[PDB]
């Protein structure tokens, strides 16, 4: 029976004991003061925090979100900041994004480094105007089968600063919809009850987040406007819903209040004297009609210049009153249009097919130097391939192609 | 002096007479656009337009403000393009002597000249691209400077020219270059010579050193390993003696100097020999009535390495100064892998040839078995004589080890530094493309 | 010195804890991808193992073994969870001391230390030295020597698979497959030792 | 059902020694008779479904200073009740187990389990999960067993299954099949044959 | 947070955790110890020629057919003590208790011999009809352990068991085939001028002797290790001064 | 013609053909006969002589005399053996009941004790053919099967592989264990690292410790080495480690074995390994040839000699294998062969001119250690050119990172 006791005590008495060196250990190596860090070398907007952690936590409270799209997955890649002190090495998961010449730039992904140090932290090109706004939706109509026009105001007529072909981030808050509510005219309604599309329904219990790209140019002054698309499930899995954030915006109408922020971009025009080519098709209208503007309305420019479309229906196209308008008011401007899908009530005469087909057996096939040319693109993925396949064929090498891809 | 004690001096038949003759009449000549590495041209001629000689044809997207001119006057009647387009050459017409002309100075003045004069007049006529660079053997950037400029006076190749005989035709010019070059440089110009005397530069930055021994004791990749290494942070130039005579005309007389001397042999042509050319010459006009009857392969350069010279790349290339002729191995022999080979060279002694001393072959250009693994029965280390592990970096190289490769010492290679290698190897690996993705990628992830 | 230098031996070769007991194998087959940093992990066992096995040699004698702090009363079943209990403190004190005071040892060896302590090597280690009852001066020894053989394999077989960034393994046994045969090959060129009477 | 759902799921899809890589020393040990491997087999599961069990049921309290203490703490005090059972009423099965009883505190499946699950989940969903993996080690043992056993002695749970010539029969065992080597190898093959039949595991080239 | 909770926390779960362990670790004591002597009692019942089915009949056979004792290597006499628990295994380390053998007597490379070793007398009825010596000696890769049954002649073999050995199973490990566990039944190990005499026989005995065994097929170096435990074993360091009183009758 | 006959089927064997999955099977037979008579794509324009084909079969003709001297060995031995214990109607009797005994006396031989060298040979070949055929077969087989299955191309090396493995075993060896070996060999160490130039590990030796460690009873002792029906006789090294050089005597002829019988092959072992002399003949050509590594050999007699001579000059009372001489050690079991023709596996060994030297001296120190200090076997040359082959990749890690240093120093 004393045995027993014995174990017991003996038992307790060693993991007391084992527990309080540790303690001790702790209490005396482990460092417990507060740390700093310190952006572009100025004295004003440090943050101290407590040591540990990602420094996206540190950089989140202050608003300095550098377009961070994503708490885990990281497919993106876009948390990417020069650190200039001599801090953490790059670790092994950060080089799928960050290349070796980037490495010895001291280019890291700030969702991997750890602030238990002082570090100091350096910002391309002063992010700083970056901010958020309250909005109040103007109009949220629709211009063709599957997208939607959302136009945002900036209150007291601010202008937002930006360059073509730039995105937003935008946020929603808790919500159910049903797609059954939304403003389809008859002659989009047409498709849309053929599926039963009314059917679908979505929601959330927590506010979230997304980007999207605006749809004016610098002097569109006063207002933000983007182009939307459906995001309707696939149909060999009909039983999952639809797209969450798409929903909510084909939700509200005019007058209704809304808040944007994070103004940031990497698809904006070079600046040399070579002609550009625009090649587009689908929801990807905004950013190609923000750089056609661009170049033809502020800059005033006299370089070359054309847009190809691809469509689907004579229904399923807009903004040609403002490109035929643009190819007449300047010549070096044309606009050209394929679709795929020509019912027998459109009795349509033009260009059929993908649009890549028709590109290459219209203007590239007897081009005089296609590779001098810059290729702006936008569109589906898989029609984004067939493009980037056909110009590789062409020897048009990867520094004259430039894309936004969508959802990655 | 330095005196190398691995390698092989290819016995193969048809060795050429130094003794220089006037060559057939050339007419017409190109540039071959995938001789340069990492160059991608925008074209400033279309065919049927008339050039000068010294005239830009195109210029590098890559490499702003390095220009390719015209070699001589006349019309261009070819632009020739193969899979995505790639630029394969383009061929001009010889006609007329129209040239653009440059400024000339005296010869004593030319080595305290301004290095961006130096560099502007190099640039304009064109002759900026006899310069490539270790690591990775591209044209230099106009911006740019080295410590150290390496001129190749002594040649190992396989039927190469006697440089001695050439350089004693031009000692005015080569003394000339030299002193641009020494003016050129911000180091030393380290002139690679065999034993044998050459003309002499006065300038105490102007240095020459002895090498000895067999192929490759003539490589700027052995004389830079042995004089300068080379790495990331250490970037050396290089520049052949024919090209520096080219300079020294240049700076002398205001005029690109386009005429060669290149040697003509092989075991098929039946009067080996040294024979005046010009840049970019037509091998096929070339080697016209000089050549036994049967199928045979024009080789532009050496048959350690070289370009095949057939359709449009039938002409001279940039860094090449001679061409090689041999047959085609065709034939398939009864049990010919177990035959005693008394006419089969090679660096082992399994065959009854390496018996009879002075022997000299007619090579063809057979591959003597099939494609296989590497077993190492410890060729290389026969044929290299760096201070590298030869068996473990042809493996990184297989195997596509890109960083390992650095390590063991891939930046201080070129195409050249393996053709050995590439010819002693069992398994019939070529380890010049292996090389050249690996430093691709190098270039590619920065 | 001939007893010790016996010992030292026989912990390093005739018993090699890699690949004559097998133990350690989770971690022996998954870090063996690069040669050094295998040799961290070598070195970060070397001295966990060093140190515990004298620790627990020092405290099965003073307090668990029969007898020992009273008579007729043995507390011997108390084994497992002291042995335990020492490794993970020691372990987590020195992957605090390194991190703390030595930056360039912690990026070396400390970096490899969470998982140390679930680590067959140690604890049978511990055990075996209970099982032959050392002295202490034997299991400082016993510790060091098979920490030095834990670490010759696990770089040995490091050296293999970098060697084999030559080969053509089917897609079916690219990693674990091909590794598990490769350390079965390793095994079967050790069995050289097993008679030595040592 | 999800319970049968996740039960099964780490015995093909998520194997703890065929895609983890855990639980191998044992593996490579206790696999040279069908018995001990059963064992073993039975040993793991509980001990595992236990400790997630009691981790999970602690888990907002636990200090996170001492963590690992609390963990092998609880793990320790079930091997050491496992191995006291053992000794008491399968004498011979625990002095053939030999030292390899007291490792299962450091077998990294029980570890690996109670860290990745049981920290952040409830406690019967924990008990499920460890008794899920418990069967998908005890797919590999009794599979490498069956072959090492057989062909190394002609016997099955030491029922005699292709007679010996020393006892009179016909077959002459293997003796490799007694040594390590020859898990090592099974296991490799085993690993070969379950990425033919699922290829969604195989490994990305280097 | 708070080393107050910490404590507390470590603390409660230790007391459970040990209250667990300490009484599953004393309930059970008893039991361990009783698996581990029927492990050995049914050994000595086998080679006594006395079958036993279960754990039952085993207790209850040895408890009334066998009587340990414990013997005086040096003198062949019996001594006090309690045979019963006596652990020769563990005292032939103990400093006092053995005696470091000389390079000439080891010849079963045994390091060692307590000073005392048990045996088992075989009882029929009140009489003592065998006697059980346990024997061991170093083979080629472990320590074999065995024993043999002795008649009360002192001569004559009754049978012979190998019940620890760590040969290999297809070469050494025949020493526990039960076709070679026969042959030494009736043979003699002593001369007629009472010296050891046991051979085992490379390639096979001679038919019908009564001092030689087969040797085992193609493994010298067990069969070597075999003769060696007993030539020590039978000789004047082991069981011979014991052996000449029970030839003379002192059973 | 065969020329115009192999052209002649090869529509056949094309994609879309008749036979279009024996490919394989085609192109090896038709570049057997013919060379491919392919040119050069690119790189260097010429290309040397040389090719697998050639290195393999000039290692293949240097085992020719060691083969042959086996034969008429183990024919010689078991002959004296069987005279030895028997004689007249017992000695028909046992003939009558062995085909390896009738066969011989049916083809013209006779098993009488003055048979000459023809008859020595014959019943020597009908133990080593059924070995070479078995095994050959049997890994062709595997080899085929990976080369379909992956559409690789059957390339060379099993060819010295085949013999290497039939010419290590006892002339006694079952044809089962003969083929699981092989198997074992080819498919477990070579094939599923990729084929030739791709393994690790010595392809013939792997096959040979899967039979040393599985089936012991019939690759050691005193019943395998002799050829001989109810013969019992031990060989030199076990003779040596039982009583030192005084032991070294041949029970079937009752003569003693000399350093001269031990280095021109009398002495009973492994079929391949006994003549010392026969295989120094055949080593010599390939290393002459440059297909051999006599740094690989330096290293081995290096090792050897030097823990051969540490041991003499300790000494001992009681193992007698410690006064064994270095020129006993080279002549006795299969250290000669082994450090010929298996240390010297290019793709095994160590691929730097150092680490070449480094792997010869583990080679022999292991080698003489296990003679000497190990109890369990007698030889230890297969253990220890696996256990280098363990070790050959660190040295050439060591030495290129020695390299790498320099260069780091701008001196290389
Ligand atoms: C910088 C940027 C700018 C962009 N700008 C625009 C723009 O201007 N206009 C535009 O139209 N698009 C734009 N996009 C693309 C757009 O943001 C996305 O393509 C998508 O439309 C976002 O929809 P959501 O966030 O409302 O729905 P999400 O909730 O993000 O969509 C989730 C989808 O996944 C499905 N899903 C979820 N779980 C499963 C499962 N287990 N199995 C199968 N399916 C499942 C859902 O049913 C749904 O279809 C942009 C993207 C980026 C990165
Ligand atoms: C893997 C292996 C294990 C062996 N194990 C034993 C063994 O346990 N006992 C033994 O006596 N011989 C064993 N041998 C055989 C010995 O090495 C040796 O050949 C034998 O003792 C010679 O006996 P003999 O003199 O009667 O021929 C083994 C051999 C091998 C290859
Ligand atoms: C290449 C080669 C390697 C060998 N390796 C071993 C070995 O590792 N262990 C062994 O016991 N025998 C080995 N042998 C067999 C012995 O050399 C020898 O043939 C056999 O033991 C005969 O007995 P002996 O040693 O008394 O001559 C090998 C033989 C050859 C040809
Ligand atoms: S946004 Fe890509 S890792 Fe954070
Ligand atoms: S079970 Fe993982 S190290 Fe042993
Ligand atoms: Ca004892």
């Amino acid at each position: 029976m004393s045995t027993i006791i014995f174990g017991v005590v003996m038992f307790t008495l060693i993991i007391l004991a084992l527990v309080l060196v540790i303690l001790f250990a702790k209490s005396k190596l482990v460092p417990t003061g507060d740390i700093t860090i310190s952006i572009n070398g100025d004295p004003e907007k440090a943050i101290v925090t407590q040591p540990g952690g990602k420094l996206l936590t540190a950089l989140a409270g202050a608003g300095v979100f550098v377009s961070s799209a994503c708490g885990g997955g990281g497919s993106c890649g876009q948390c990417r900041v020069k650190i200039k002190s001599g801090g953490g090495d790059i670790l092994p998961t950060e080089l799928d994004h960050i290349s070796k010449g980037e490495a010895r730039e001291g280019e890291r992904l700030a969702c991997q480094v750890a602030v238990k140090a002082d570090m100091d932290l350096e910002l391309p090109e002063e992010i700083f105007g970056v901010k958020k706004w309250e909005c109040t939706v103007i109009s949220n109509d629709n211009k063709a089968t599957f997208i939607k026009e959302l136009k945002l105001a900036i209150p007291d007529g601010e202008s937002v600063p930006f360059r073509a072909g730039g995105y937003i981030q935008i946020e929603a808050p808790a919500h159910h919809v049903k797609y059954a509510d939304f403003d389809v005219p008859e002659k989009y309604r047409g498709d849309w009850d053929k599926f039963n599309l009314f059917r679908y329904e979505s929601k959330v219990d927590e506010p979230i987040i997304r980007a999207y790209s605006m749809a004016n140019y610098p002097e569109e002054f006063g207002i933000i406007m983007l182009n939307v698309r459906i995001a309707t499930p696939p149909p060999n899995n009909p039983n999952v819903p639809p797209g969450q954030m798409s929903s909510y915006i084909w939700s509200l109408k005019a007058g209704d209040k809304c808040t944007i922020s994070g103004p940031f971009g990497e698809f904006f025009a070079k600046d040399t004297d070579a002609e550009m080519v625009f090649i587009g098709g689908g929801a990807g209208m905004a950013p190609m009609r923000s750089h056609i503007f661009d170049q033809l309305k502020r800059l005033k420019s006299k370089r070359k210049m054309s847009y190809w479309y691809g469509a689907r229906s004579k229904r399923e196209m807009f903004y040609v009153e403002d490109f035929d308008g643009l190819a007449a008011e300047n010549d070096n401007f044309v606009w050209h249009c394929a679709l795929s899908d020509p019912q027998p009530e459109d009795n349509w005469t033009g260009y059929t097919g993908f649009i890549h087909n028709v590109l290459y057996e219209n203007y590239l096939k007897d081009h005089e130097a296609p590779e001098d040319c810059e290729y702006y693109m936008c569109g589906p993925p898989m029609m984004n391939a067939a493009v980037i396949n056909m110009l590789k064929n062409l020897g048009v090498e990867e520094e004259n192609i430039l894309l936004d891809d969508f959802g990655g | 002096m330095i005196t190398i004690k691995k390698g092989l001096d290819l016995p193969i038949a048809g060795t050429p007479s130094q003794v220089i003759s006037d060559g057939k009449a050339i007419k017409k000549v190109a540039l071959l656009g995938e001789e340069y590495v990492g160059m991608r041209p925008t074209m400033h001629v279309r065919v049927g337009d008339e050039v000068k000689k010294a005239q830009i044809l195109f210029e590098d997207k890559k490499n702003p403000g390095v220009k390719f001119t015209s070699p001589v006057s006349g019309k261009v009647v070819e632009i020739n393009r193969g899979a995505k387009r790639v630029l394969q050459s383009v061929v001009i017409e010889v006609a007329g002597d129209d040239q653009v002309t440059f400024d000339k100075f005296e010869a004593n003045q030319l080595a305290s000249l301004n290095r961006d004069a130096i560099k502007t007049q190099l640039v304009e006529s064109g002759l900026w691209t006899a310069f490539r660079t270790r690591p990775f053997s591209k044209v230099p950037a106009i911006d740019s400077t080295s410590e150290a400029i390496f001129v190749t006076a002594m040649d190992t190749n396989p039927l190469a020219a006697e440089p001695t005989v050439v350089i004693n035709e031009q000692s005015e010019a080569f003394v000339a270059g030299l002193d641009v070059l020494s003016a050129l440089t911000t180091g030393k110009v380290y002139v690679c010579k065999k034993g044998t005397s050459l003309p002499r530069s006065q300038q105490p930055n102007v240095e020459e050193h002895v090498f000895d021994g067999p192929h490759p004791a003539g490589l700027a990749g052995t004389h830079m390993h042995f004089l300068y290494p080379v790495s990331a942070d250490h970037v050396a130039w290089s520049i052949n003696y024919q090209d520096v005579i080219a300079v020294g005309q240049l700076f002398l007389t205001g005029e690109l100097y386009t005429q060669r001397v290149v040697s003509l042999a092989g075991p098929v042509v039946n009067k080996p020999r040294l024979v005046r050319t010009v840049m970019g010459a037509s091998l096929e006009q070339l080697v016209d009535s000089e050549i036994m009857p049967g199928e045979v392969r024009i080789i532009s350069g050496s048959v350690l390495s070289g370009t095949k010279a057939t359709g449009p790349h039938a002409y001279l290339g940039r860094y090449h100064l001679q061409v090689s002729v041999l047959r085609e191995g065709r034939d398939k022999e009864l049990f010919g892998w177990a035959m005693p080979g008394k006419n089969k060279f090679s660096v082992t002694r399994s065959f009854l040839g390496h018996l009879f001393k002075g022997q000299v072959y007619n090579m063809t250009t057979t591959t003597n078995g099939s494609d296989r693994s590497m077993v190492p029965i410890g060729n290389y280390e026969k044929v290299m004589p760096l201070d590298m592990e030869p068996t473990l970096l042809l493996r990184d190289l297989c195997a596509g080890d890109s960083d390992s490769a650095v390590r063991l010492g891939a930046l201080e290679l070129d195409e050249e530094d393996l053709a050995l290698c590439t010819f002693v190897c069992p398994g019939k690996y070529e380890y010049g493309q292996l090389l050249r993705e690996c430093l691709d990628k190098i270039e590619k992830e920065g | 010195m001939e007893h010790y230098i016996s010992l030292l031996v026989k912990s390093i070769f005739i018993e090699n804890m890699a690949l004559s007991f097998f133990l350690g194998m989770c971690t022996f087959l998954a870090v063996s991808k690069k040669v050094k940093t295998s040799f961290g992990l070598g070195i970060a066992v070397i001295v966990v193992l060093t140190i515990s096995v004298p620790v627990n040699n020092l405290v099965y004698n003073l307090v668990l073994k029969p007898d020992a702090l009273v008579e007729g009363v043995d507390l011997s079943f108390l084994n497992f969870i002291t042995f335990i209990g020492v490794i993970a403190a020691l372990v987590q004190i020195l992957e605090m001391i390194l991190d703390r005071f030595f930056p360039p040892l912690y990026n070396a060896l400390g970096i490899f230390l969470p998982l140390i302590t679930v680590n067959c090597a140690i604890f049978g280690g511990v055990s075996f030295m209970v099982q032959r009852d050392y002295s202490f001066a034997e299991s400082v020894v016993y510790g060091f020597g098979s920490g030095v053989g834990w670490m010759l394999a696990i770089v040995a077989l490091a050296g293999i698979r970098e060697k084999m960034k030559y080969s053509d393994v089917p897609p079916g046994l690219r990693g674990l497959g091909i590794t598990f045969i490769t350390a079965g090959l390793m095994a079967l060129g050790f069995m050289s030792f097993s008679g030595v009477q040592l | 059902k999800e319970l049968k759902k996740s039960v099964l799921a780490p015995v093909l899809d998520n194997n703890p020694i065929a895609l983890q890589v855990l639980g191998v020393c044992s593996a490579l040990a206790v696999t040279t008779k069908l018995e001990t491997a059963f064992v073993m087999t039975l040993a793991v599961m509980f001990v595992t479904a236990l400790s997630n069990f009691f981790v999970s049921l602690i888990r907002n309290h636990i200090p996170n200073s001492v963590r690992i203490i609390v963990q092998m703490a609880i793990i320790a005090s079930l091997v050491i009740v496992v191995d006291q059972i053992l000794k008491a009423y399968l004498y011979d099965i625990s002095k053939q187990l030999s030292v390899f009883v007291g490792l299962i505190i450091t077998n990294c499946i029980v570890m690996g389990r109670a860290e990745a699950f049981a920290m952040k989940s409830e406690p019967i969903p924990s008990f499920i999960d460890g008794i899920g993996n418990g069967l998908g080690y005890g797919f590999v043992l009794m599979t490498v067993g069956f072959f090492r056993e057989l062909l190394g002695s002609g016997k099955l749970f030491g029922l005699e299954v292709l007679p010996l010539i020393s006892n009179g029969g016909w077959y002459q065992p293997n003796g490799l099949m007694l040594l390590a080597p020859s898990a090592f190898f099974l296991i490799g093959f085993m690993i070969w044959a379950i990425r033919t039949f699922k290829p969604e595991q195989v490994e990305a080239k280097e | 947070d708070s080393i107050k909770k910490t404590l507390f926390v470590v603390i409660a779960l230790s007391l459970v955790c040990s209250i667990i362990v300490s009484a599953a670790a004393v309930g059970l004591r008893d039991k361990q110890k009783e698996n581990a002597a029927l492990d050995k009692q049914s050994k000595i019942l086998q080679v006594a020629g006395i079958e036993a089915k279960g754990s039952k009949q085993i207790v209850e056979l040895f408890n009334k057919s066998i009587e340990p004792r414990l013997v005086d290597f040096n003198t062949g006499d019996f001594v006090e003590g309690d045979a019963a628990n006596y652990d020769q295994r563990k005292a032939a380390k103990e400093a006092s208790e053995s005696i470091k053998l000389t390079a000439e007597q080891d010849k079963a490379k045994i390091q060692r011999r307590a000073n005392v070793g048990v045996v088992y007398l075989v009882k029929d009825g009140d009489k003592t009809s065998k006697v059980i010596l346990p024997v061991h000696g170093n083979g080629l890769w472990s320590m074999m352990y065995a024993f043999v049954a002795v008649e009360t002649d002192g001569n004559t073999v009754s049978g012979l068991t190998y019940y620890e050995q760590g040969e290999t199973p297809g070469l050494g490990g025949e020493v526990e085939n039960p076709a070679w566990r026969a042959q030494w039944v009736g043979k003699k190990l002593f001369d007629e001028n009472h010296k050891p005499a046991i051979k085992i026989v490379k390639g096979g005995a001679p038919q019908g002797s009564e001092h030689g065994v087969d040797g085992l097929s193609g493994a010298t170096l067990t069969s070597n290790g075999v003769q060696n435990t007993f030539d020590f074993w039978l000789g004047d360091m082991g069981f011979g001064p014991f052996l000449t009183k029970v030839r003379d009758g002192g059973l | 013609g065969l020329k115009k006959f192999l052209e002649d089927i090869e529509h056949h064997f094309e994609p879309g053909g008749k036979h279009e999955k024996w490919f394989a099977l085609y192109e090896a037979a038709a570049t057997l006969f013919y060379t491919p008579g392919l040119v050069t794509k690119r790189s260097s324009h010429v290309r040397d002589s040389v090719d697998l084909k050639r290195i393999m079969i000039m290692v293949w003709l240097a085992v020719f005399p060691a083969m042959f001297w086996g034969m008429y060995n183990a024919g010689g031995q078991a002959i004296a053996a069987l005279n030895h214990l028997y004689s007249g109607d017992q000695l028909a009797a046992i003939v009558a009941g062995n085909w390896h005994y009738w066969l011989t006396e049916m083809l013209g031989g006779t098993m009488s004790s003055d048979a000459g060298w023809g008859s020595k040979m014959l019943l020597g070949a009908t133990y080593f053919l059924p070995i070479y055929a078995t095994v050959f077969i049997v890994g062709a087989f595997w080899e085929v099967l990976f080369c379909m299955v992956r559409k690789h191309e059957v390339n060379e090396g099993f060819f010295v592989t085949s013999i290497l493995f039939a010419l290590i075993v006892p002339p006694t060896l079952p044809l089962w264990q003969a083929a699981l070996g092989i198997t074992f060999g080819v498919v477990v160490a070579k094939e599923v690292f990729g084929g030739t130039g791709r393994n690790f590990l010595n392809p013939a030796l792997a096959g040979r410790a899967f039979l040393f460690f599985a089936y012991p009873a019939q690759i050691s002792g005193d019943l395998v080495w002799t050829a001989a029906d109810g013969y019992s006789g031990a060989t030199a090294l076990s003779q040596w480690a039982q009583g030192g050089a005084g032991a070294l005597i041949n029970n079937a002829t009752g003569q003693t074995i000399t350093w001269m019988d031990a280095f021109i092959g009398n002495i009973p072992g492994s079929i391949g390994e006994v003549s010392t002399l026969a295989l120094m003949i055949g080593a010599a050509f390939i290393v002459y040839m440059g297909i051999a590594s006599w740094r690989i050999i330096g290293g081995v007699m290096i090792g050897m000699i030097l823990l051969s001579t540490l041991f003499n000059v300790i000494g001992s009372d009681t193992n007698a294998m410690f006064n064994m001489p270095w020129h006993w050690h080279l002549v006795l079991g299969g250290f000669a062969f082994g450090m010929f023709f298996m240390a010297t596996d290019p793709v095994s060994a160590s691929f730097t001119n150092s680490g070449k030297w480094a792997y010869g001296i583990l080679i022999g120190v292991m080698c003489v250690l296990i003679r000497v200090v190990n109890p369990a076997y007698p030889e230890g040359m297969m253990l220890a050119i696996l256990f280098a082959n363990l070790f050959a990749p660190l040295f050439d890690h060591v030495v290129v990172e020695r390299n790498i240093k320099r260069r780091l120093a701008r001196y290389g």
